[PDB]
Parts: structure tokens; sequence; C-alpha cells
């Protein structure tokens, strides 16, 4: 019925808006674990300044 | 003259019921192609949505 093609039109939608909320939180997780990459390649430079810094000393 | 009166009488007697029936074929007849009409636009709408299925 017309009352059904509108039924399925919402919930399929609202399905699909829900997943891509999914996704879209998932890019920003996924930019997340990237910042966290930086910062702990950045964590290991110092690190390794750090140690050079002692041997210097 | 009283037989065919008589005659006369019947005739009309049968005349009067055949219109009426035929009065009476007339609405049903409109009622049943309304019914059919509107029968095959649900089946039509029925099968839209099973066309739905399809897309999903």
């Amino acid at each position: 019925m017309d009352a059904i093609k509108k039924k399925m039109q919402m919930l399929k939608l609202d399905k699909e808006n829900a997943l891509d909320r999914a996704e879209q939180a998932e890019a920003d997780k996924k930019a997340a674990e990237d910042r966290s990459k930086q910062l702990e390649d950045e964590l290991v430079s110092l690190q390794k300044k750090l140690k050079g810094t002692e041997d210097e000393l | 003259s009283d037989k065919l009166k008589e005659a006369e009488t019947r005739a009309e007697f049968a005349e009067r019921s055949v219109t009426k029936l035929e009065k009476s074929i007339d609405d049903l007849e409109d009622e049943l192609y309304a019914q059919k009409l509107k029968y095959k636009a649900i089946s039509e709408e029925l099968d839209h949505a099973l066309n739905d299925m399809t897309s999903i």
C-alpha cells in the first residue's frame, strides 16, 4: 500500500542513517588512532633525544 | 375480446418485469465493475510493494 511504501522508506533510511553515523564515528576513530600514532612517534623520538642527552652529559 | 384483454394484461405484466430486471442488472453491473477496478488497483499495489522487496 502507499502507507507500506512510506513505512519501509522511513525505516530503511533511518537504518542507513544509523549505519552512516556509525561509520562517520569510525572515521573520527581512525583520525584518533592517527593522532595517537603521531603522539607516540613524538614520544619515542623524545625518549631517544633524552637518552642521547644523558650520554652527551 | 375478453381473451385479448387477458393476454394483453399478462403481456404488460411480463414487459414491466423485463424493464425492472434490466434496471436491477444495470445497478449490479456498475457496482461489479467498480469493485473490479478497485480490486485491480489494490492487487497492483501489493505487487508494487513486492517490487519494493526486490529493490531492498
